[PDB]
């Protein structure tokens, strides 16, 4: 996974080395960042519902056809609207995980890897999700380091999808 | 492998949940005590070769049959190998301590080891004794009050002993 | 080399990744530690001559035979005593470099790699250098994080030699 | 590769010297301003794919011959590759910035590249125009006052432009 | 691997015999009906991705536990892998059809598969349901009277089912 | 490239073998199919303009937002409408090439490889192109083998995009 | 094995591809040729005994020493004559298999691979077998495509032995 | 590599055009005469080893220095290698004939060859002589009126000679 | 592997002892008779292919089911394989004779062979018969009085038969 | 090459080792053998012409057909008879080289490697050369170690051809 | 292991070759050397006790600190004196083994491989052992080939430790 | 590679000749004096590490700029590498001496070496000084009268000096 702690350990192990000042400085970096990161995960969790509906709605606004084209890849019916909110949920949940762990790792492993095949297979447009992430950025209401780190994971998802 | 964070995350994911604020608070606590954690890693590491060498020496004195000709640690290939294993287990112990989760030690070091030794004819009970001696020396070095900001490291000491105990169990 | 900044970059490069919050945290670790580390390198530098003589002398005291067996590997003449101080100088200089770079890198590259061949080849005893390093620890007179990091490099050298 | 620290160290070693307190003070200065450095890395990275896509688009509009059938960026294998190169250059420029030393960009990206393009028939001047556009967009994103503690990032901006310039020169 | 011809040939060699004129007539028959065989391969192939995606969608609707967090097809890495297997099985089924012999499907795809899934924790029954669904859609596409010279394709449909059935059996 | 003639050679060459009855059968297959194939390429070429406009139009009908969202990935302006016709052109052209060569080869190499990166990068939606391809199938008005082969390449593009 | 059908599948499988128009063309090749091929195998089978004696006698004619040197590798006794007819039988049987399969595969697998070691080991001369094959060409009595295909297999054996 | 079809296709693509119906008619022509092409391939192939061995023998008779001790084809390692090259060139010439385009022969056989021989001390001119001899014998086999539907194979004979000539030129 | 010397040495080492002068005298004796050993190795080797071919032929006559179509030695791949094994076993027997210790033959040839045959369907008993015939022929070649200094080779013949017998037993 | 000296060096080099007692013993073995070997090579050289004719004649006697079948692979004319003598000459010359070098190396390199292809290609029968070699054994008239070593090379050619 | 006989077999086995004259010459080398070698092992064995004390004493004489520094790596107590004599014994025993086997093998395998890690780990000085070995050379009282081969192993140990 | 024997053999082969009884006589001569050759190999070998270390020490004393910081042998990686090169040359010289032919040294050691040093910045002239020192000490060790049967080793000393000189020339 990609997180400061487990990456410190992996390089060391791949080099057959005990850990040294370098890896300790990595942990220092992580532990100081964690104060902001954990607080940020908390705040995101307590706005979960609002951020999710908001975002879904934002996507439907930018892309109205999605709320009315017949067919399983769109959100013309309850089924599709539920799937869409579910997926957005997933993106937000991952973003919390990344804040907690201090790296993209959880998103890389649970969400990013293979996303391309899913969207190609099920004919979901990355554009749609990008709008959802943009909205979460504009509306999470975080500030200071919490905001900077959280956005880093939101833009990371965005980059992944473009 | 997991660290303390991603262990909790991975559990939360199989449930589809975000972490409970109880769970986040547990992590915050671990963060607040992390300077002690890093000291312990640095200290053990800074003494790895005397930790190993002293424990090995001691082991041999208690178990001369190991180094008598015929014994599993007789001949230089085998003595080197045996010291190398000592060093390796301690390495992975310090990894688990640094990460705050046993997985790295479990996955990359201990898993399969009982079997390796069985196949080779290496006496696992003996290795456990060595691990056991390293453990004592490591903790003493961790708990040494000199040259450090005084505080309570007992929970950490408990954790670290945990990891050593796992290694000993895994070859016993 | 092993330093927090260049390792961050190497992992990223070897993964084909742009840098993320993880690597940024590494840099934070490095940059905070640097305050201590730089000040420590300064203090070591200004005690250079004293530390070196001191150590060389400690070695000659722990191991008197080295100042009086004939033979090029010993310090029974000026030539040998100069070599010895030279070498201790090299160890100290590397320790300052490691503080500056925030990792063992410079020592690994310049000194540690091949040391075993040299000491075998020229019949130099690791024991002797260990004493030099122990002396430096006892006498550098640093405190706080400067001390702890500096010592980590001194113990590092010691582990490499035993 | 070197980072800003080890660059200086490596130079000091070939002289057999410790760093002059002037040289240490220079690095302390770099350390003090590091937060801005990291912001620049994060911000460019966080916009990589718009930086790349927009520049590529604009390049092709200025240089339609590139995407006329027969032109170097015609066919999907080739457009992909061309986009990929843009992203690669940008990636190594960010490395250089993060490390505070050009070496990673020089050694692993730019060195040999002129010769790769010559052999392929890819028009370097064009790639340089692309790089030059990425440079403009990157710096604008760096220098954006919104959402950050106000300060002076100008020296850094200057450094970053330096790295893009090297890249453009390296294929021109 | 065997095709319909070399399957017979290999049997005849182990007996040291040339083919009986009965056996040659059987193969002539298969040649005479070959246009239909090629049509079936083309039609299933030309619909591979809707065959796969619709079956997959359907399977998940029936078995939501598969895509609930915790479930074997939850996470992108796993969904991808799961879709990929469906595609793979379909591919080998079309191979067997084209060749007119199960061997390729048995040897390179199904053999060892039950054990793979067991080891992973993948529910084979579920894969079999997916295969089952692909089989229905495939046959309907094969048997579509529109846009083709009318004839009887029933023996072939029977064979094609056979192959699907083998795959489902091999993971059940 | 994937054509019957070059594949025959490649397998032989990779096995260090002179061509045999197998590869000659391949060539037979190819040369009989060529009659239909070439004729089909002819027909498609002469309907080029009509098929392209007709398809473009089909796409804009199925997906009206594409003729009216601002933004460079859509065809609300002349510039966009021209790109879109160009791309459809390219598909058709490749389909003719495939007919002429007797295989997906020309399409695999000029169009399919890297398509995923482009559409992701430039935010083009595969669904649009699929519609263009479905239109071509309905309207090329080929029959017999010509029809079957041409369709196989159109469905092949479709499968590639889904 | 080398047959048109299995080789088509093999290339496809080794490239992770569904079959396409190329492979179907191969199949077309094979199935049209099969008409000739099957007929040819039948004809050869029904002349089996005559062609075998005929050939054996041809070899003994070109190489009379083989019917009169002592030693197990010759046909001076019944034992040897039987072996020799057996082997010729084997060649003809393989040629029928090749015709049935539409490729050298069966001969490659059951006969050609390791023939060199055998003839070296048991002191059998390839020259001898080449005559046998020459005789079968001159006397199988097929015409048209049946003849040309059969001969290709006969000349294939010959090339293998020379 | 290219076959006759894809050669023309690749050229059309770099111009962004579909084939002119002139171009298509030219290919139709080549299709109509394809039975002759296949005969030529079959014929040369079915005589590969007498074509090779006879040429080889003949070359050595004309150039005994080649098989005098000290000459490039003295020693079995060398004579084997020499005969092997003869067979290789011949194989690639047949490929170019079957595909109806020189590329396979140019790309995978001839290109770099002149340089290989120079480095080894193999006399190119001699190899060319051998290729020339194979050329004669090939063409005679191709043009033999016996056992074939009579017709005009001259253009094909001219094409085949072309490929051999290229091989000879490439080592000369 | 061991030779006659290092076999003894390795045993001594696990006891931590130097050789008894009795042990050394035994080895001296083996040295004094070494010319005969080497003769046996040369003679067997110098007839390896008649030893092998004759035994093989003979085996086949006794066991025609082996080469009837369907039998394990039918088809050229298999006959070749079967001859190859004969040669291999003979090779390793000669090794053990030359080295004066069965280890090379045990470790690299016989160990695991019975299982290899079982899995393939090769009849071990048959192989053993083959080996049985090679042993006879070998010994006859060893003991042949012609062309050698007359002496007693019977202890050696006894050793050599031992090695053959091991091979036969290992597949039976 | 396979000769005691060069193989000693090769093992050592592949192991990155200076030579030790082992390799010195090898040289001892070689140098003691060389006394016999060199004398042996001398003796064979001075009987060259006689052994060659004798051998050729032996082959022609055992296999009379070879002196009267038309065709380039036989010795029914002067050309053929010359080739055959030349070849036998080569075998003898190799056997001398082997004696001089103390191993098969020279025969392995100049004659054995590729022999199989030649005999197959030119239709020369290994049986013929085996007779030549049997004759040289029966007639070189060496004794003692010279005879045993020379015969080991002659039987080695024989093994290689059977 | 490195001995004439096992190396001969190894090269042959790695080459898939029956043994030839070369390997037989190796064995000749070994067997002739064995007369000296075995006699030498005997003489060294009968002087075991005297050579070992003598050497130990030699080392203590050159390096008197070793009989008086505190600490487990020295011979200031009985314990240490026993270890030291134990190790010298091991060296001698290996030297006998080498003579018996005719190569460094036994020493390489039982003693040399990993020696560097031991001496580093337990702070034993190679210099000390070198003296022991020098003493054994001066005092074994062998002559002729027995001396030469014995010394080659003693110098070998010395080279390995320097 | 060649040894004294095969060097002569290979030359004879390129002429198609058996050796002249002159040439055999020259080899006989080399065989008779071989005990001395082996002693020289043993002697140099048995002193490899003092030959190397002493030479190297001496070189650095003469050329301090080599070990001053900045110099090519400064730093442990480089000093190690430098010592290693000394040992390597000496190893290949002993090879050539043992084989009685310069080829192994030329082929696997010296050839390309000048260029390697050029590219690295290693001063060849210096390496040649090192070699030259090694040469002296080696010869002194070879010519030492103590502990050997007295005789004339001058021709051999002359040879050995030749090989060293080649090495020195090859880097000069
Ligand atoms: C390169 C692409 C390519 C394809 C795909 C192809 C198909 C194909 N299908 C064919 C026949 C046929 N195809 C069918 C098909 C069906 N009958 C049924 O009942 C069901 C509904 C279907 C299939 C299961 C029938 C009945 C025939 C006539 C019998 C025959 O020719 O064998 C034929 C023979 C001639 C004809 O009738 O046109 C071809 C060539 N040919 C091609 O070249």
């Amino acid at each position: 996974m990609k997180t400061p702690l487990t990456e410190a350990v992996s390089v060391a192990d791949s080099q057959g080395r005990f850990l040294s000042s370098t890896e300790i400085q990595v942990a220092f970096g992580r532990f100081r960042q964690a104060k902001a990161g954990l607080e940020a995960a908390k705040a995101l969790t307590s706005k979960a519902d609002s951020l999710i509906s908001g975002a879904a709605q934002a996507v439907y606004n930018k892309f109205p056809y999605t709320t009315q084209m017949q067919g399983p890849n769109y959100a013309a019916d309850q089924r599709g609207k539920d799937k869409c909110a579910r997926d957005i949920g997933y993106y937000l949940r991952m973003v919390t995980y990344c804040l907690i762990a201090g790296g993209t790792g959880p998103m890389d492993e649970y969400l990013i890897a293979g996303i391309d095949e899913i969207n190609r297979t099920f004919e979901l447009s990355p554009s749609w999700y990008i709008e959802a992430l943009k909205y979460i950025k504009a509306n999470h209401g975080l500030s200071g380091d919490a905001a900077v780190e959280a956005n880093s994971y939101l833009d990371y998802a965005i980059n992944a999808l473009s | 492998m997991f660290d303390a964070f991603t262990k909790v995350v991975s559990q939360a994911d199989t449930r589809g949940e975000m972490l409970s604020t109880a769970q986040i608070d547990a992590l915050s606590q671990m963060v607040a005590e992390s300077n002690k954690r890093l000291d312990v890693v640095n200290r053990i590491t800074s003494n790895a070769s005397t930790i190993v060498s002293n424990a090995a020496r001691s082991l041999f004195a208690e178990q001369p049959q190991l180094i008598a000709p015929g014994g599993n640690a007789y001949t230089s290939t085998r003595m080197a190998a045996c010291l190398r294993d000592m060093e390796i287990i301690l390495r992975y112990v310090t990894y688990a301590v640094f990460a705050g989760d046993a997985s790295v030690l479990e996955d990359r070091c201990l898993n399969g080891l009982r079997e390796t030794y069985l196949a080779l004819g290496t006496p696992g009970s003996s290795v456990a004794v060595g691990v056991g001696k390293m453990k004592e020396a490591a903790l003493a070095i961790v708990n040494d009050p000199a040259g450090i900001t005084p505080g309570d490291c007992s929970a950490l000491a408990s954790e670290i002993a945990s990891y050593f105990d796992r290694a000993c169990a895994a070859v016993s």
